[PDB]
């Protein structure tokens, strides 16, 4: 059934098409009559569904494009590991990681920018990075710079291999459509073979290399004194001196006597109190169990043999009573459309990035991550933003499916039709609950603000005036703190210490994630988060559902996914397109993730992070001013924005001065974006035609006719400059704030 | 001594800026050994700062009460190094850019599809023109006299 | 006086499980634009109110919401399925105004029998300025 | 049982269990909003009584003087004020939507297809009677909620 | 409602009406062009103002021309 | 009484003049001749 | 005919076609007692003239509002209680 259907030499390797730009499209492969052409050359560059009509060439194009992306990421990791090897203080950071700033970038002394090379620590002048690569490397048992250079060279090798792979799998031997459509084998392999064997091999590294090395690094051993990792593979006596279960080898394994493996495959949940990260002993067992699970999960789908679930046979089996035929047809609209799959995988990968952000602060998995408050904050914020962007792109590509790849005649689905039928009900109830949440989450902030301004602090919604305690979250918190016991024995402690009954993991002078107390401010801000998420889903789901038709435009699909409008008629029908809906959902994702990372930064700096002296008195970075000031907007303006932006603006003449520079610059780029979002094309075309008169007066009339940006392009430029500016403002503000007071 | 500004060669606050920056860079210098790369780079930046301040002193820059060089643009012969000589240095290059670009657009104007030469820049043509903007202040003047600078409406 | 209206009878409607983009109170007090078409086979088409409908073999009838809905549907019909269509306008009083061809021929073939209105016999720049028609009902373009 | 409204698929609604069911349709059909044949005055009385209690609820315990001794009295006073305003806006609604003597704009049909009598609530005099009933019932429900908070304070929660 | 006007610079290409989604336009015979036809706008009451007609008029500026004017329920494109 | 003019004119203006004005203007909107 | 097999365009019965239906508008008779109904009729017929009802509502409500705000003391609203506190001298003396 499944096979390796692949055809040779379909496309010629030649620069002939490089010389002819815009070759991929018909209207673009004839010349730039205008300047918009170049914007259409980049816009449609990766719109392979519009270049061709057959799915075979599209699948080959995106396959080799994924290979290019993997080449890029291998080259990026090459850069990171190399810069760690040569331009870093990692060899010194291992000695005193609680006081040396992790730095992996040095600037060139030319124009005074050598101030950026600051006193990170370790006898090294550079930039205090906030990526957490140093923490990984301590978790990977690197203990050198040679290993990092070798890793960089190997990553460069794999980058070149992936580049050759894309070239081979497009130009030399490109797979045909029967190969991609065999999703059964693809899932069987990516579950068991990528995620199963990948987690298994990382468990092997974690058992053989990370665990024995971190058993010494945490035990006051200098990295120069540690035995090399391969010495544990060659000499098992040195490995057994700390974990004697290796003296028996795999006889405990194959005889199912796993009870004599707990020296290195543990379940003692919680954070290693010597470094603040999770127990690597638990992470080895984790990735091992995940290997078992993905290995049994990747033998689920029939590929060639009589066993396995045909995914058609799973989907067609589910047919609801008043839900109609049910999931019949979905295997044909997911295997004959890349955009549907792209949307699904984007949505899940984005929510997974967010879950990563959430589980990487509350269960610090790397050593000296929780105490590197810059790394923790930056990683949470990063992955939150990536998740929001991926979800918003999932919306865009659901819409693109609905416009292009949706065919109720051939590739019919029942549930999608049922969703389209009562789409007005969906959007009406979402448009209601967004207003309800908006009111009962932000009008509460307004109420607190007014009551505090009228001198009525006894009337706010605070932890002192009117109790809005998260009773449900408090119950989950208290039962997860008292989870070690009847419900989860053999764990020795809670799976995390972000719950009230937990304890404080004092690492050096720092505090590293004691319990998080949930009060009225957490209720208010969590409902603000639900609000912003619900409005984003309103906008995006509305764009997806009404991508094809509305009461306003019933032929919206014929106009396309990415179109500005259908004229000033009907009172005006700007931004009816799903592209414009996702362009608005970008702003709302921005507001959502911005208030999310603000909640994170403030709740952490006030209720979690800080410094605990040897007497035991923990003093937080702000001073616990979240539950009292995060109930009103003036606190976010005063105690969070105004106050914590006293280290990014005062950082002029310091090592953190590029942060204030990009603070002002990202401010600027955001505001500059407002020139695009607010304005319209017609003014700029008329202005351009005036200055084109000024040029034609001097025989400087360019043949590529100067055209103002297309409307959808003005909206794209506006949203990208707006997001870049707000996000770089926040990035600079967070990084300078959290590196300065640290 | 114009505009109430003292020169920087005889300013107090300018030397104070010098001393303050040097003490700032020396405070960041007592954390490394005096022979390693960070201390060597810090000493190089220190000499850079000291020569910078002394060069701003010896050029006759005018340092105000805040102790920073205030450039004079009015046209004083002593302060043509502030604006007028670099202004001519600018305008010479800027007109070079404009003139080679204009002569390039006029060169491709007699093409079948000229726009493809604005995308795919004809590097031989431009390179033969790229030095033709060296003489722009005279070629442009003649094109203005001959009538070839400004186009006619028809 | 060459093409009479068709006066749509009680024809069957397409098979459709019901949606929310249908007829609101606009039909209950204003027109609602019935469309009629004639299918060769029982095939499936996208509805302009969202969702998929199964047209019946033979004549069909759909009362959707407004003119643009039925005309978008009919254009998709004529282009994708190659099928003659005609749609109407059903006021709540009872009258049924025939509208789409109004000559038996679609409004692309310049078939004689239709009087030209909205027709200014001049180039578009030769319209008078507003000051020349200030304080007059004619705005700029009706002389 | 999500088949469309009256089996009509091109009307924008559906007979789902929430809309058209023996329990919820019965409940929405035997309450004073949908009692069409009966005169609108008793309907408005019932409506106003219910909403007067419902408004006195979140004025005594939730308000500016909830903790004071003037909680119940002044809260009921604010509830009566909101009731007066609701009758006010109902009144301008009846004036603006239908003028003086037109027939009812309500549907004269039903799901079963019976040419029933139109709901005289939607007329001018009918809506006026409904507003009068709403005002009377609402002030009465406000004062009765005040009475029950006065004489029967102990079974209800104070907190 | 809207005031659609067709000027004499037409070429009778039948793209205005074939783009018009509300049957506002219709081609009529004429003697001013090689195609011997010109567009007319009888059903301006059905005109929503979407300007798909004049987004498909291939002339110097335009021949068909939509003027936004008194907006009714059908020019505003309301199903309610 | 001058201190009691706030107690008479502000509730008069900011509540009744909206009642009178918005009511009469809603009637002027919803009119026919 | 509206009741035919998938026919929803009875041109005579345009109410069934356009959706004119009292979806829950029961035409069932008065379920109230006659005596209390007559009581409410006689005691609410004053509120039968919408215009007189509106004039009465606006004027009496404004009168009651002014009466409440003028007769209420500072015990029920602090704005009438007054300062009952010495005034703070502003910055720079008082300016
Ligand atoms: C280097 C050798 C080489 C050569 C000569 C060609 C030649 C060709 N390829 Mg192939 N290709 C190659 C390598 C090569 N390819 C590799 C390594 C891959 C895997 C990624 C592919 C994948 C591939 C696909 C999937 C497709 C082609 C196509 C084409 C044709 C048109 C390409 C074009 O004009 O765009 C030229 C484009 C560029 C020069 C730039 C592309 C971007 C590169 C890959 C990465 C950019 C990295 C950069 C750092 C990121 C930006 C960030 C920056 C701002 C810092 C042409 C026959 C197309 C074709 O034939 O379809 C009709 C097509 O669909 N190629
Ligand atoms: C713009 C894209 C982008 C960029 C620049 C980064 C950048 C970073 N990430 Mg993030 N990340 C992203 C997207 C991105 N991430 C997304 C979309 C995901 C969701 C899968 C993650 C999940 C993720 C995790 C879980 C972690 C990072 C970490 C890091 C940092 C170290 C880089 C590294 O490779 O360490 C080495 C990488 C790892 C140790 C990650 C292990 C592999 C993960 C758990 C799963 C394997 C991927 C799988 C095959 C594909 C998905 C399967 C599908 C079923 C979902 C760096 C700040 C690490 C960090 O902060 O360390 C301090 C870290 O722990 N990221
Ligand atoms: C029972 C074997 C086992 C063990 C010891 C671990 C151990 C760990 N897991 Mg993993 N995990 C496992 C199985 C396991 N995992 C399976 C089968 C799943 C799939 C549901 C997961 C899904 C999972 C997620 C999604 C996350 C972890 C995380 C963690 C860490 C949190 C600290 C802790 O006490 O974990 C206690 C672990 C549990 C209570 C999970 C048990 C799940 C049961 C066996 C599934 C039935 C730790 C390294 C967290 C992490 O790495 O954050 C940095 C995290 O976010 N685990
Ligand atoms: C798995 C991830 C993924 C994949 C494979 C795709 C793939 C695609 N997307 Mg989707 N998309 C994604 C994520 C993804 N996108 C995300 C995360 C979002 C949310 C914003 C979107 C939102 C989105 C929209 C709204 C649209 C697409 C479209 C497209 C298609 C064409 C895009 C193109 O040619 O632009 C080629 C590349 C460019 C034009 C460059 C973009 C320039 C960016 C914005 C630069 C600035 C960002 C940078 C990080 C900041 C540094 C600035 C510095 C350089 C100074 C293509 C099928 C389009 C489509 O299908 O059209 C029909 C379309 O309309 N996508
Ligand atoms: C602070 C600026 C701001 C505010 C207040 C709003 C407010 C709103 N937006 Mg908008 N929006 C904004 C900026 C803003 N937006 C920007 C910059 C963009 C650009 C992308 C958008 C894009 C946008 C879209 C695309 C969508 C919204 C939606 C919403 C609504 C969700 C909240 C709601 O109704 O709950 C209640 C109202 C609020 C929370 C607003 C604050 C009001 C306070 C609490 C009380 C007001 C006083 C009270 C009534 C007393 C009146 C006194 C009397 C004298 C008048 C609401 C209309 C969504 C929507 O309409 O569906 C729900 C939606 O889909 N907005
Ligand atoms: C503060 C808000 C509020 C509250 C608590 C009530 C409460 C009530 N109303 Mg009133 N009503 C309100 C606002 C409110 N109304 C408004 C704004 C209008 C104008 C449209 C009306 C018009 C009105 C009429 C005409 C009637 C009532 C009636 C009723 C009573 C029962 C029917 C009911 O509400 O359930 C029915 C609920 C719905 C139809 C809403 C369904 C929507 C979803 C499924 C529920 C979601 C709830 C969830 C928690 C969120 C009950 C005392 C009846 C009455 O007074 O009987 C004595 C009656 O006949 N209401
Ligand atoms: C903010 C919300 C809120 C608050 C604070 C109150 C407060 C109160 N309610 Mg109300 N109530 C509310 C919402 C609210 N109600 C809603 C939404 C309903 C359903 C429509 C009711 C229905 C209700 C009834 C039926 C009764 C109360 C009564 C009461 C009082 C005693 C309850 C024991 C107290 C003053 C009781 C009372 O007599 O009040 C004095 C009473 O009998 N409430
Ligand atoms: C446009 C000019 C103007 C403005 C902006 C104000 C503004 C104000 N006046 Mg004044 N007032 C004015 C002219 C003005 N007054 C004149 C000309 C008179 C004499 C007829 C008064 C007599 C007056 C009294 C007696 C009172 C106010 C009060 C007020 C306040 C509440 C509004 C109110 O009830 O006013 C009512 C004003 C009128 C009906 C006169 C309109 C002409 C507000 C600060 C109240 C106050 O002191 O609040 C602090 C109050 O009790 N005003
Ligand atoms: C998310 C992401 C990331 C990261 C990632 C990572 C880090 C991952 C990892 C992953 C992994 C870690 C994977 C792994 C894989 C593996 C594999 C794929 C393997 C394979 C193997 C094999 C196949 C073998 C076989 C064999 C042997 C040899 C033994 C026995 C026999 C046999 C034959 C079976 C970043 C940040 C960059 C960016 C974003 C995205
Ligand atoms: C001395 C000085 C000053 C003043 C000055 C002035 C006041 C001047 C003026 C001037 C003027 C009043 C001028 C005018 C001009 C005009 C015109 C009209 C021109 C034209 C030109 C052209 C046309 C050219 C062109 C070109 C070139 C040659 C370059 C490049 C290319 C092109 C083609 C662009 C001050 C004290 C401040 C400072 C110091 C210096
Ligand atoms: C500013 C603006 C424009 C005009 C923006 C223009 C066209 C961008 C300016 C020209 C760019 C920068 C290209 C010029 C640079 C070229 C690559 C040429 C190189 C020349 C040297 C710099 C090398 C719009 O078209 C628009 C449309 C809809 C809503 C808002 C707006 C809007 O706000």
């Amino acid at each position: 059934e499944v096979k390796i259907l692949v055809d040779r030499d379909p496309i010629k390797t030649s620069f002939e098409e490089w010389a002819k730009p815009g070759h991929f499209s018909r209207t673009i492969a004839k010349g730039p009559d205008t300047t918009t052409w170049i914007w259409n050359l980049h816009a449609d560059a990766h719109d392979f569904d519009s270049h061709t009509s057959d799915l075979e060439e599209i699948s080959r194009k995106v396959f080799s494009a994924h290979f290019g992306q993997l080449s890029i990421i291998f080259l990026w990791l090459s850069g990171m590991y190399f810069h760690g090897a040569r331009f870093s203080n990692y060899e010194a950071w291992l000695s005193d990681p609680t006081h040396i700033g992790p730095s992996a970038q040095v600037v060139w002394p030319i124009v005074g920018q050598e101030i950026l090379n600051g006193d990170v620590g370790g006898g090294f002048r550079g930039i205090q990075i906030t990526s957490g690569f140093f923490q990984i490397w301590r978790a990977s048992g690197i203990t050198s710079e040679l290993q990092l250079y070798c890793t960089a060279i190997g990553a460069l090798v794999f980058a070149a291999l992936m580049l050759f792979a894309g070239w081979f799998h497009y130009h030399k031997a490109a797979p045909k459509l029967a190969w991609f459509q065999d999703v059964e084998s693809m899932l069987n392999h990516h579950l068991a073979g990528l995620l199963g064997l990948g987690s298994l091999s990382w468990a092997g590294h974690q058992v053989h290399v990370s665990l024995p090395i971190n058993q010494f690094l945490n035990a006051g051993v200098d990295p120069k004194e540690i035995p090399l990792p391969h010495e544990f593979i060659l000499n098992r006596d040195l490995l057994a001196q700390l974990y004697p279960s290796f003296a028996e080898g795999a006889t405990p394994f194959f005889t199912l006597n796993w009870s004599k493996y707990s020296e290195f495959l543990t379940f003692r949940g919680g954070l290693d109190p010597v470094t603040g990260g999770l127990w690597l002993t638990d992470i080895a067992h984790h990735h091992l169990a995940i290997a078992i699970l993905f290995l049994i999960a990747g033998h689920m789908y029939r590929t060639n043999w009589g066993i396995g679930h045909g995914i058609k046979d799973i989907l067609e089996a589910h047919k609801g009573p008043f839900t109609g035929q049910g999931h019949k047809g979905l295997y044909e609209i997911l295997t004959t459309s890349w955009h549907a799959q792209l949307s699904l995988n984007l949505a899940m990968l984005g929510s997974l990035t967010i879950i990563v952000a959430h589980h990487m602060y509350s269960m610090p998995p790397y050593p000296y991550l929780a105490t590197d408050y810059a790394t923790q904050l930056s990683l949470f914020t990063h992955h939150m933003w990536i998740g929001g962007f991926l979800i918003v792109g999932a919306a865009a590509h659901a819409a693109i499916f609905m416009v292009r790849d949706y065919d109720p005649t051939n590739r019919y689905n029942d549930l999608l039709d049922r969703v389209l039928r009562h789409r007005d009900a969906i959007i009406s109830h979402l448009n209601w609950v967004c207003i309800f949440l908006g009111f009962h989450s932000f009008g509460l902030y307004i109420h607190n603000d007014t009551m505090s301004a009228l001198g009525r602090p006894q009337d706010m919604f605070s932890d002192t005036a009117i109790q809005l305690q998260p009773v449900f979250a408090q119950w989950i918190q208290n039962t997860h703190a008292l989870a070690p016991g009847v419900t989860a024995p053999g764990e020795t402690a809670s799976t995390s210490l972000t719950w009230g009954g937990g304890e404080l993991v004092a690492v050096g002078g720092k505090v590293a994630l004691l319990p998080i107390p949930l009060g009225t401010a957490d209720f208010l801000v969590h409902h603000i988060h639900a609000f912003t998420i619900h409005v984003t889903v309103l906008i995006l789901l509305k764009g997806v559902l009404f991508a094809r038709s509305s009461r306003l435009i019933p032929d919206k699909a014929n106009l396309g996914f990415r179109f500005p409008c259908d004229g000033p008629g009907r009172g005006g029908t700007c931004q009816v397109s799903a592209w414009d809906h996702v362009f608005l959902g970008l702003f709302w994702m921005y507001n959502a993730i911005s208030v999310v990372i603000f909640h994170f930064s403030w709740k952490m700096q006030s209720d979690v992070w800080g410094s605990i002296s040897d007497q035991g008195v923990v003093t937080h970075i702000t001073g616990g001013n979240f539950a009292q000031s995060s109930i009103t907007i003036n606190g976010w303006l005063r105690d969070f924005l105004w106050a914590q932006a006293s280290q990014v603006i005062q950082s002029y003449g310091s090592s953190l001065s590029a942060y204030g520079l990009f603070f002002l610059g990202a401010h600027f780029v955001w505001a500059f974006s407002l020139m695009f979002l607010f304005s319209g094309r017609g003014y700029w075309q008329e202005l351009i035609e005036s200055i084109v008169w000024a040029h034609n007066k001097l025989k400087v009339a360019p043949a590529t006719q100067p055209r103002a940006l297309s409307i959808i392009q003005g909206r794209a430029v506006g949203v990208t400059h707006y997001l870049l500016g707000g996000i770089a403002t926040t990035w600079a503000f967070f990084l300078a704030r959290i590196i300065a007071v640290g | 001594d114009i505009s109430g500004l003292t020169p920087c060669k005889d300013s107090k606050q300018f030397a104070k800026r010098e001393k303050q920056q040097i003490k700032k860079l020396e405070s960041s210098l007592k954390l490394y050994a005096p022979e390693s790369a960070p201390a060597l780079a810090l000493n190089a930046q220190i000499e850079k700062t000291k020569r910078r301040f002394d060069n701003y002193g010896k050029y006759g820059l005018l340092c105000g009460s805040d102790g920073l060089p205030h450039l004079i643009v009015n046209g004083d012969q002593r302060h043509w190094g502030e604006f007028i000589t670099p202004g001519i240095l600018f305008l010479y290059i800027a007109g070079w850019i404009g003139w080679v670009g204009r002569s390039y657009l006029i060169a491709i104007s007699g093409e079948k599809k000229p726009a493809m030469k604005e995308i795919i820049i004809d590097v031989p043509l431009a390179s033969r023109i790229i030095f033709r903007g060296f003489i722009w202040p005279v070629a442009a003047y003649r094109e203005f006299l001959n009538g070839d600078l400004i186009a006619k409406d028809v | 006086g060459f093409t009479p209206p068709q006066l749509d009878p009680n024809t069957p409607s397409p098979i459709f499980a019901g949606s929310t983009g249908g007829l609101l109170r606009k039909a209950q007090v204003e027109e609602f634009y019935v469309i009629t078409w004639n299918s060769p086979k029982e095939q499936i088409f996208e509805m302009p109110t969202g969702g998929a409908a199964i047209m019946r073999e033979g004549p069909n009838l759909l009362k959707l919401a407004r003119k643009e809905q039925c005309l978008a549907l009919g254009t998709r019909l004529r282009s994708k399925y190659k099928i003659t269509y005609q749609f109407y306008r059903v006021f709540p009083n009872g009258e049924v105004q025939y509208l789409h061809p109004k000559d038996g021929v679609y409004p692309e073939k310049a078939n004689p029998g239709r009087e030209g209105v909205g027709l200014n016999m001049r180039s578009i720049g030769k319209n008078v300025s507003p000051i020349e028609v200030k304080f007059t009902g004619k705005q700029s373009y009706d002389l | 049982v999500v088949q469309p409204i009256n089996g009509d698929p091109f009307i924008g609604s559906l007979e789902t269990p929430v809309t058209s069911s023996p329990l919820i349709a019965w409940y929405l059909s035997n309450l004073p909003g949908y009692r069409t044949a009966v005169n609108p005055l008793l309907r408005g009385v019932e409506v106003g009584l219910a909403h007067g209690f419902f408004l006195v609820g979140p004025f005594v315990k939730a308000g500016p003087l909830r903790n004071t001794a003037y909680a119940g009295s002044a809260g009921s006073l604010a509830a009566a004020g909101l009731v007066v305003i609701l009758s006010m806006c109902l009144t301008i609604y009846g004036i603006s939507s239908f003028k003086e003597g037109e027939p009812s704009i309500a549907p004269s049909l039903t799901l079963t297809g019976r040419k029933k009598q139109p709901d005289q609530l939607q007329t001018a005099d009918g809506w006026a009677k409904f507003t009068g009933g709403f005002f009377f019932g609402g002030i009465s429900g406000v004062t009765w909620a005040y009475f029950l908070l006065y004489v029967l304070d102990l079974p209800y929660f104070v907190k | 409602s809207h005031s659609v006007k067709i000027y004499d610079t037409c070429i009778g290409c039948t793209q205005c009406v074939r783009a018009c989604p509300t049957d506002v336009l219709e081609m009529i015979p004429w003697d001013g062009c090689k195609a011997k036809q010109i567009a007319s706008a009888p059903r301006t009451e059905d005109c929503v103002g979407c300007k798909r007609c004049e987004s498909a008029c291939p002339t110097d500026f335009l021949s068909v021309r939509v003027y936004l004017w008194h907006e009714t329920t059908r020019s505003m494109g309301l199903a309610y | 009484t001058f201190n009691n003019l706030p107690s008479i004119f502000v509730p008069l203006v900011g509540l009744v003049f909206p009642a009178i004005a918005m009511a009469s203007l809603f009637l002027h909107i919803q009119k026919n001749k | 005919k509206y009741g035919d097999k998938s026919v929803y365009f009875d041109l005579e019965d345009l109410g069934n076609t356009t959706g004119q239906w009292d979806v829950y508008g029961s035409d069932a008779p008065s379920p109230y007692n006659p005596l209390q109904s007559k009581f409410f009729e006689t005691f609410a017929a004053p509120f039968t003239k919408r215009g007189l009802l509106l004039k009465f509502l606006i004027l009496g409500g404004g009168s009651l509002l002014t009466y409440v705000s003028a007769n209420s003391t500072g015990d029920v609203l602090p704005i009438k209680r007054g300062p009952q506190e010495p005034p703070k001298l502003g910055p720079r003396g008082k300016l």
